[PDB]
């Protein structure tokens, strides 16, 4: 019975899809712009004995 | 022909209300004119304009204005506890200002 | 340079305007490209002979052979314009406007 | 109520042989359909 | 208004010289051959469209075609891109290295002993 | 491999199919005449393939499936309505002239394709060149007006000088007065209302121009009404010409190569048909023009390219 | 339904569609093993691995 | 024409620019642009009539007056300097005169008079060898002699066939005459650049080469000559004249559309060596083709012209000839300014 | 960033893809939740702006007119769909696809971080909206129009290009933030002010400015409905924003080559309210009110004063809600009678009542009445231009009775009177139609609970 109103209402996950792509996608960007994490002047702190990074 | 052209007549405009009487002008079919309603109002009216409105009023003080105004109550107790004026005319110090020596 | 080099280079020249300076007769626009082809041929074979350039020495040769396909290639066309009108004359080619 | 579309009115601005027609251009005529021009009857 | 075709050892139409094996390959997932493939696939749906089929589902080897010829053109395309942009810069740093009286390194100033005029908004 | 340039340099001619019995062969006359008969006979004798007279949904049958479409989508004239009325002011009669003159010029195409491609002869009962005969009278009645004539005579005159005129011209004649008692014979309600003067005009437009005309360039057959049913006669007769006299010797590999790529491709035959000349009785406006071929494109089966209608039960639509 | 040859009937040319679906798996390989070997080459240029 | 003459005639055409293109001997560069008008001519005239017959005549005595015009060019070059390779002319007189008729080969204004007549002479696919293939020659030519350009003249030619480009395209109903016309303007766009630097000359090539033949392909699909006629193209295949307008929007220039990558990079080149008044100048000109183009797309594709009866029967035809190359002509001529920085694969 | 342009490219094949009864409601719902997670863009930070990445950044200029660019979309779906409904599949999608790659372009043009990217996006979105007026317009005026909104932009921007490189070649960037971070006078030289010049006219004739906006009446007309509420509530905004942002390496040039343009923005100003009195057709009135407003807010971006800014952003966005808002009005009339004259249809109020309370609603925002945003905006460009000069106040006091008088003579020409006795057609308001009303009008009014929101970086 869900075969046919999949066919016809598979279009409703690709703005969902889309915007979970594009959160991903923002979070790669973010990978590459770490050059300065913990290192500012004004931010700069020793690390918690546990955690690796102060942001991701 | 006394006519320039074979032609279609222009048509009259159509009443939604006619075969429906109850017809919300979205569209021809009842069914799909029913839930085209019932999307944009739920959409709009119950998921945009509440709950956006509602995130919106409680977004957190990232423009730093409780922040600001507990940082001047500070600048003000100390200053005027000490004598110092409220505000100084000179926004950075002049010891590292180096002006050019001669202006004559 | 010598006076003949100025005298060549002024043959060429005046062919140059006899072809760009048109009357009635396409035969004798054609005549005027053989005879800027001609001046051609004498400049630069006055030149390889003077410098002593041994292997251009076939070059005004194949100069000529050119000069020959494009003196065949004219009169083809002319043919056909005759065939369309009974004359040569450059005034009949006006179908084509700019 | 419909949306205006071009008429035979409006189609034969652009039948002539140039835009913008003067007293010197409105003598010269479009090219025939296929690209071919009468034979002339000039006898030999 | 030639700038780099004599450049010296090159050899004329290899189109991707052997010093190019030294510069890290895009990778397959870059951006910009999603997006060569992208146009194969609007290629393939052009191509269905002009021969009245039917648009998304007629040729699936033929769409599918498209969009790899596409890829592989585009790869080769970005590694010669790449070399030439790293000889460009390659270029660069050699000549102004070998030319230091015409990129002097001047002492910079502070700001707080640069005098800067002041133009009110009034 | 489909016919074109390659085919053509390696292997295919076409003047090494011709048989001596290539014979395109046009069988005219008056209307109601016993013209359709005697074409089907000179074909079955002579073996060659029989076209029945093209009408207004002639090229339905050639496209899709051979079934005819509805007036409104295919032709757009009504030749019931012009015996009704042929002076009506929609502008029936050169509609149907000028429809009925594209179906005959796509007709020789089809015709002139088999002959090239196969070698076997064919037997036409009229052509693109007996069809103006129809105009004329039309025009001496005062159906159509001048302007109809005009761009039928510019429409003629850039599509039938691509083609090569029959060998064989036949002409079956009748007189007026025997073709007007058939014709209240045959029991057509319609047909019966035509005037005396209508068949005199078609009558004279044949003697006086398209015979004439035609032997210049072919050899005519003319026969009486008695003698027509005699097609033993006419096949003999036809069978001890001596095609001597029009272009067809004159024609060549190449020739026939250029006709053969000009046959084919009926959208290239077709071209000139439809020319932006603006008579009031061809032109239709946008909007029509717009219904009109969205309901075209709903039709069960033209949707898309032949091979690709799933909705007549096209498979492996995905693999083409 | 169709009247006339129609050239593509319910089975699809099978010749055309083998070569043009060996074609694309034929560039897919060697695009792949093309990566591959320029990434190792490029490795051992550098000295990363 | 014989099929397998007219192979012979195609390659001799392409052999010629190869000539001209691999050699480094000026006798050599002579003889390919020989060859190639010597097997141009009968190309024009593959579909015989008056008018093409008229159109080659015209081509021919152009195209071999130039030819005079660089043989002496050579000879003068030659005896300043006993040099007979192509690197840079040795005399001023010389660059002057292969200036002027490598422009007149090109069409470049003042010598812009004979590209719309014979455009409009002969066929489409000539029109579409004529306006794509002919120019690949002499812009070789002068992309390896551009050093010695004078930058005053080659810019003079340029602006002014951008100018009259415009111009003359605002005046035509007929579509050869059009494409035309916008041949000139963008032969303006090419040598304008030519003496900063040739990248940017032959990345305009490529994207000029790749819009016209993307218009002459659906041209011949549609065939269409006219204007009148083309307003039919809506009511037979609508597909067709969508394409059409969104090539036309690119070849006028606007973003995000290809067309516009080329003058982009144009006017930008400039400014690198102090020029903002010509490419100010230029892009305000190209306005002119912008809007008979947006005329066009008018007529064609936005809004829907009368049609005609017989149109019914086309309704029932597909097309016989598949052009292989045309979707990706479309999609190369349309949606490739994303990989503008490619470009540099070009120097 | 990417968040809202995937969704967004996403669309496109929904919509082509969808069946053919289902193409409007899932538009509409999509769009919609495009524009909800658009609304957490509003999280801004005082001191610098957010930056994603090396492409895109959002600021507190940036991000209320992208929510208001995904808010009009889904609005100007349901103002198409009744209009639009003899029309193929095929052509609902493309225009569908028209209207969804102009909120793609738009989105990308306000928060591009680079010059040149911006000026591309900003040229991109003129495509769309022509091909929507020259082909969805009703009249044989709209090719004209087309011509007239296209080489007004074109003539303006071409220079903009060059001056743009030009500076790319001199500074050595187009970085919106190293511009502004290594920003450096303007000397006085010819050269300077013809780069001004080059700089600023884009946007000038975008805004549009008096004496170049004769593209806007013309262009506002003609358009269907959907290019209309974009043109007027977005596009002309473009300029605005353009100037907020290129106005930093104007200085000090500024100081002296913006009275011209402060005297045609004045001046203009009480001219095009004036022409608003005498104007028979109804969208003309609508159009010159819109220019009247732009004019204020090209006097608020000349004078570059914090308050000038702020009352310059909070203006733009209530001018396009509230121009939106009477657009969609004046359609719902011109679908009921096919004309656009303004004294066919009186009396409406005796026919429609709700419909007339929305009219009273609009034309109450349209005159700036407190608390609105609009007056906000108006009261603190006011107050700027008051500082800049006491005198402009003359000016500017004669153009608020101005607007008034024309807005209630609207208002008194459609809804009041009697009812003209021979058009019997005036069906009941659809559902359809009070809903958008609604849309338009209650967010307008919810600003005022939180005006901040809208007030720019200088907040
Ligand atoms: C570029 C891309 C596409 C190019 C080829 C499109 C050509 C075409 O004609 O389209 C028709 C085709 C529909 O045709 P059809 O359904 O076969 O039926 C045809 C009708 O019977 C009737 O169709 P028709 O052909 O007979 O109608 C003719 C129509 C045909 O004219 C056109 O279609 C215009 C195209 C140019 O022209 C007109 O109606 C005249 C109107 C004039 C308007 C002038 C403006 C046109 C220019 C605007 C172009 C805008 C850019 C492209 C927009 C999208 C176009 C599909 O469109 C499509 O459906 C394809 C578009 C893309 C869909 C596939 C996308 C991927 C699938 C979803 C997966 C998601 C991806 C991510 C995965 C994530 C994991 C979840
Ligand atoms: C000030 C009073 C405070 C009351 C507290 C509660 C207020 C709740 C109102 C909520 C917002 C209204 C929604 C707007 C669309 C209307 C919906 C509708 O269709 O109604 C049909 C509905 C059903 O009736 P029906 O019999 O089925 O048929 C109706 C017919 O169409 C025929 O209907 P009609 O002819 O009877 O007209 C309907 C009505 C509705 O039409 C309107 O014109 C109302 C819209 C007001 C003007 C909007 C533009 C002007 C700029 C002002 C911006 C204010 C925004 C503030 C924040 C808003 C938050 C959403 O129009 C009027 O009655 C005359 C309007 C004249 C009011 C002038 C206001 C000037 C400033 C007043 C103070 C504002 C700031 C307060 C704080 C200041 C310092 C303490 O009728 C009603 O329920 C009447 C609406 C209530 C009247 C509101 C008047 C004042 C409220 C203004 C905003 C409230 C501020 C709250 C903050 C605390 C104070
Ligand atoms: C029709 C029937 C009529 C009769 C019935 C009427 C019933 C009563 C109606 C009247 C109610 C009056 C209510 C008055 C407002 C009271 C509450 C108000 O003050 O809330 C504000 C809050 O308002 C919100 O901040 C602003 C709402 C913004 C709405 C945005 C809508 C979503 C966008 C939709 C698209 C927009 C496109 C264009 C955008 C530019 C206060 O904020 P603030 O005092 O600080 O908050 C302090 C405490 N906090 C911080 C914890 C919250
Ligand atoms: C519309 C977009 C442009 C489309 C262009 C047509 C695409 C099809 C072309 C087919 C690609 C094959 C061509 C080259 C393959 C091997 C030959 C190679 O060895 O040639 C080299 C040359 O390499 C080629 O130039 C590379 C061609 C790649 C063109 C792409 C640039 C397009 C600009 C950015 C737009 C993005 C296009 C998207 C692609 C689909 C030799 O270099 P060199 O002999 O020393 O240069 C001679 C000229 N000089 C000396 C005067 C400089
Ligand atoms: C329909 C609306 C369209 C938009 C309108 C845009 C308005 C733009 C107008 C620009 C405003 C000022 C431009 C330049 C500033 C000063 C101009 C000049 O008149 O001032 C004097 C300039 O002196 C002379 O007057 C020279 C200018 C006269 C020649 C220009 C022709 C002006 C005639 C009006 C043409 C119409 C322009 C608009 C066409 C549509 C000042 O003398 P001086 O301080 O020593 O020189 C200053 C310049 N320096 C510092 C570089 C040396
Ligand atoms: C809707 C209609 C809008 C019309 C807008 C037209 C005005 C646009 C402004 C001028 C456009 C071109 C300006 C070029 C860009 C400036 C970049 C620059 O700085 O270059 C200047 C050069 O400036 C110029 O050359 C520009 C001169 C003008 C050339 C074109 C003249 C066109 C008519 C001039 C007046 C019209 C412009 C204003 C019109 C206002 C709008 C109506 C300096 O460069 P250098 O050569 O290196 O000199 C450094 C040492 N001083
Ligand atoms: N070109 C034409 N124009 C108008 N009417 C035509 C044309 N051709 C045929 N008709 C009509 O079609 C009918 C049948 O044609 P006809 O050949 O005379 O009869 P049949 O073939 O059945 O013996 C006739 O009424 C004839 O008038």
């Amino acid at each position: 019975n869900v075969l046919q109103i999949v066919r016809d209402h598979w279009v409703h996950i690709l703005v969902p899809v889309g915007f979970v792509f594009g959160c991903y996608l923002d979070r790669r960007s973010d990978e590459k712009l770490t050059a300065f994490r913990n290192k500012s002047l004004l931010f700069k702190r020793e690390l918690r004995p546990n955690e690796e990074v102060t942001w991701k | 022909p006394t006519i320039r052209l074979q032609e279609d007549p222009d048509p009259e405009d159509e009443n939604l209300y006619e075969k429906n009487p109850d017809s919300h002008g979205y569209d021809k079919d009842p069914i799909v004119d029913l839930w085209n309603m019932r999307v944009v109002f739920f959409f709009g009216f119950s998921i945009v304009l509440v709950l956006g409105s509602t995130f919106v009023a409680y977004l957190p003080d990232y423009r730093m204005q409780e922040w600001a105004r507990r940082e001047a109550e500070r600048l003000v107790k100390y200053r005027e506890a000490n004598g110092l004026p409220l505000m100084e005319s000179n926004c950075f110090d002049p010891n590292k200002i180096q002006l050019p020596e001669d202006e004559d | 340079m010598p006076l003949v080099y100025m005298n060549i280079i002024m043959a060429f020249a005046i062919a140059l305007a006899g072809l760009l300076m048109y009357r009635s007769h396409l035969m004798s626009s054609l005549l005027c490209l053989e005879g800027m082809m001609l001046s051609l041929f004498i400049m630069s074979t006055l030149i390889i002979l003077n410098t002593h350039f041994t292997l251009a020495n076939m070059m005004p040769i194949i100069l000529l052979v050119f000069a020959a396909c494009e003196a065949a290639l004219g009169l083809s066309l002319l043919v056909m314009v005759s065939n369309t009108y009974g004359t040569d004359y450059v005034q009949n080619l006006n179908l084509l406007q700019c | 109520a419909r949306q205006w579309q071009p008429d035979v009115e409006w189609a034969e601005q652009f039948g002539g042989a140039v835009m913008y027609p003067t007293k010197e251009t409105a003598h010269w005529k479009p090219p025939p359909w296929n690209d071919v021009d009468p034979p002339k009857d000039t006898l030999v | 208004m030639t700038m780099m075709s004599g450049r010296p050892g090159r050899v004329p139409l290899q189109f991707l010289p052997n010093e190019a094996r030294s510069l890290p390959p895009p990778k397959l997932t870059d951006p910009r051959l999603v997006y060569m493939g992208f146009l194969g696939y609007c290629s393939g749906l052009i191509d269905n469209a002009i021969r009245r089929r039917p648009v998304v589902s007629a040729g699936l080897h033929r769409q599918l075609l498209y969009v790899t010829s596409f890829v592989f053109f585009g790869y080769y395309l970005l590694k010669r891109q790449d070399y030439m942009y790293a000889l460009r810069d390659h270029d660069m740093f050699a000549y102004v290295k070998s030319h230091p009286e015409d990129f002097p390194e001047k002492d910079k100033k502070t700001y707080g002993e640069i005098l800067e005029e002041f133009h009110p908004v009034r | 491999l489909q016919y074109g340039p390659l085919a053509f340099v390696l292997g295919e001619r076409t003047t090494r199919k011709l048989t001596e019995t290539s014979k395109v062969i046009t069988v005219d006359g008056n209307i109601c005449s016993g013209k359709g008969r005697l074409a089907r006979e000179i074909a079955e004798k002579l073996g060659l393939r029989h076209f029945p007279e093209a009408g207004i949904h002639y090229a339905d049958s050639t496209t899709g499936d051979g079934k005819p479409l509805d007036v409104q989508l295919s032709g757009n004239c009504s030749l019931e309505k012009f015996y009704d009325d042929p002076k009506s002011n929609d502008g029936n009669s050169y509609r149907l002239q000028s429809w009925l003159y594209a179906s005959r010029l796509l007709q020789y195409a089809d015709a002139l394709e088999h002959l090239l491609s196969t070698g076997q002869g064919v037997v036409l009962e009229r052509s693109i060149y007996s069809d103006f005969v129809f105009l004329e009278a039309m025009y001496r009645q005062g159906f159509i007006r001048k302007q109809c004539v005009e761009h039928y005579n510019e429409v003629k005159k850039v599509t039938a000088c691509e083609y090569l005129p029959p060998h064989v011209v036949v002409y079956v004649d009748v007189p007026v007065p025997e073709i007007q008692s058939r014709i209240q014979k045959k029991g057509n309600p319609h047909e019966m209302k035509i005037t005396a003067a209508y068949l005199q005009d078609i009558e004279n437009a044949y003697k006086k121009t398209f015979l004439p005309e035609m032997s210049e360039k072919c050899e005519v057959l003319q026969y009486s009404a008695r003698e027509a049913e005699d097609a033993e006669k006419v096949v003999e007769d036809i069978e001890y010409l001596k095609c001597d006299k029009g272009p067809w010797p004159d024609q060549d590999d190449r020739t026939f190569h250029r006709l053969r790529m000009l046959v084919q491709n009926k959208l290239e035959v077709l071209n000139y048909t439809t020319i932006p000349v603006y008579l009031p009785e061809i032109t239709i406006g946008a909007h029509q023009s717009d219904r009109v071929f969205q309901k075209f494109t709903e039709l069960p089966g033209r949707k898309y390219s032949p091979g690709y209608n799933e909705d007549v039960g096209d498979k492996w639509i995905w693999l083409k | 339904k169709f009247y006339i040859r129609e050239p593509p009937h319910g089975s699809p040319d099978w010749l055309k569609v083998g070569l043009t679906l060996g074609t694309s798996v034929f560039l897919w390989i060697y695009l792949i093993k093309q990566h591959k070997e320029d990434v190792l080459e490029y490795k051992r240029r550098n000295g990363l691995e | 024409m014989n099929p397998i003459i007219y192979t012979t005639l195609i390659m001799t055409v392409m052999s010629g620019t190869m000539l001209v293109m691999i050699s480094s001997h000026w006798l050599l560069i002579w003889i390919g642009f020989e060859m190639n008008l010597l097997a141009m001519i009968p190309v024009l005239m593959k579909n015989f009539n008056p008018r093409a017959t008229e159109a080659a005549t015209k081509y021919f005595l152009t195209q071999a007056t130039a030819s005079m015009m660089l043989m002496m060019a050579i000879i003068i070059n030659l005896l300043y300097s006993g040099q007979w390779t192509i690197t840079k002319m040795f005399n001023p007189v010389a660059m002057t005169m292969m200036t002027m008729a490598l422009a007149m080969k090109l069409g470049l204004s003042p010598f812009h008079f004979w590209v719309p007549e014979v455009t409009q002479g002969i066929s489409l696919q000539a029109g579409l060898l004529l306006l794509t293939w002919q120019k690949l020659a002499p812009l070789s030519v002068l992309c390896q002699i551009s050093q010695s350009i004078n930058p005053n003249l080659m810019l003079t030619m340029a602006m002014l066939s951008i100018l009259i480009g415009g111009w003359g395209g605002l005046n035509q109903t007929q579509l050869r005459k059009i494409m035309a016309y916008s041949s000139i303007a963008h032969m303006g766009w090419m040598t304008a650049v030519l003496p900063y630097n040739t990248t940017m000359t032959i990345l305009n090539l490529l994207i000029y080469i790749t819009m016209t033949l993307a218009m002459f392909m659906l041209l011949i699909h549609s065939s269409a000559t006219t204007t009148l006629s083309l307003s039919h193209t809506w009511n037979k295949m609508p597909v067709i004249t969508s394409l059409m307008m969104v090539t036309l929007l690119s070849m006028g220039g606007l973003p995000p559309l290809s067309g516009f990558m080329p003058k982009w990079m144009i006017i930008q080149e400039m400014t690198k060596n102090e020029s903002i008044i010509m490419p100010t100048l230029m892009a305000m000109t190209a306005l002119l083709n912008l809007y008979f183009y947006m005329r066009l797309a008018y007529s064609s594709s936005l809004t829907m012209f009368p049609s005609t009866n017989n149109m019914k029967m086309k309704w029932q035809f597909e097309h016989t000839k598949q052009m292989k190359l045309l979707p990706t002509m479309i999609v190369l001529s349309t949606l490739v300014l994303p990989m503008t920085p490619a470009l540099s694969s070009l120097n | 960033m990417l968040k809202i342009i995937i969704p967004t490219t996403m669309l496109l094949p929904m919509t082509w893809m969808s069946k053919h009864n289902m193409i409007w409601i899932n538009a509409t719902v999509h769009s919609l939740l495009i524009s909800l997670i658009s609304l957490s863009l509003l999280n801004q930070l005082g001191e610098n702006s957010l930056n994603f990445s090396l492409t895109f950044f959002s600021d507190s200029l940036s991000a209320p007119l992208l929510v208001l660019t995904t808010w009009l979309l889904p609005l100007m779906l349901m103002a198409s769909q009744s209009h639009l409904s003899k029309e193929t599949t095929t052509r609902k999608k493309l225009y569908i696809t028209m209207l969804i790659l102009l909120q793609l372009f738009l989105i990308m043009t306000f928060t591009a971080t680079e010059l040149i990217l911006f000026y591309i996006l900003f040229e991109a979105t003129l495509v769309p909206t022509l091909i929507i007026i020259t082909r969805w317009g009703n009249q044989t005026e709209r090719l004209n129009a087309g011509l007239y909104f296209l080489f007004y932009t074109l003539a303006g921007s071409l220079p903009l290009l060059v001056a743009l490189v030009y500076i790319q070649n001199t500074t050595g960037s187009l970085n919106f933030l190293i511009i502004h971070y290594w920003s450096h006078p303007l000397s006085n030289s010819w050269s300077n002010i013809f780069m001004w010049l080059a700089c600023i006219m884009a946007f000038m004739v975008k805004m549009p400015l008096y004496g170049l906006h004769l593209w806007l009446p013309k262009a506002h007309v003609e358009a269907p409905i959907a290019g209309s509420m974009v043109l007027a509530a977005v596009l002309l905004k473009l300029g605005g924003y353009g100037m907020m942002r290129i106005t930093t390496i104007l200085n000090p040039l500024t100081n002296y080559m913006a009275y011209p343009f402060l005297m045609l923005s004045m001046w203009g100003m009480i001219m095009t309210s004036s022409i608003c009195l005498r104007q028979t057709d109804l969208k003309s009135l609508i159009a010159y009110s819109s220019v009247s407003h732009m004019a204020l807010v090209i006097v608020a971006i000349m004078i570059q004063t914090p308050w000038s800014f702020m009352g310059a952003t909070a203006l733009m966005i209530a001018h396009g809600l509230t121009s939106s808002m009477l657009f969609c009005l004046a359609n719902t009339n011109y679908e009921r009678v096919h004309s656009r004259t303004m004294i066919l249809a009186r009396g409406l109020q005796t026919l429609l009542p709700l419909m007339a309370t929305w009219w009273l609603v609009a034309s109450l925002t349209n005159l700036a009445l407190p608390p609105s945003i609009n007056l906000i905006g108006e009261l603190f460009i006011i107050t700027a231009s008051f500082s800049w000069s006491n005198i402009t106040i003359i000016l500017m006091g004669m153009n608020m009775m101005i607007t008034a008088l024309y807005s209630l003579y609207m208002l008194i020409t459609t809804q009041r009177g009697k009812y003209t006795h021979h058009i019997n057609n005036i069906k009941p308001s659809f559902t359809r139609e009070n809903a958008l009303m609604a849309l338009h009008i209650l967010p307008l009014l919810l600003l005022t609970l939180n005006p901040k929101m809208i007030l720019g970086p200088l907040y």
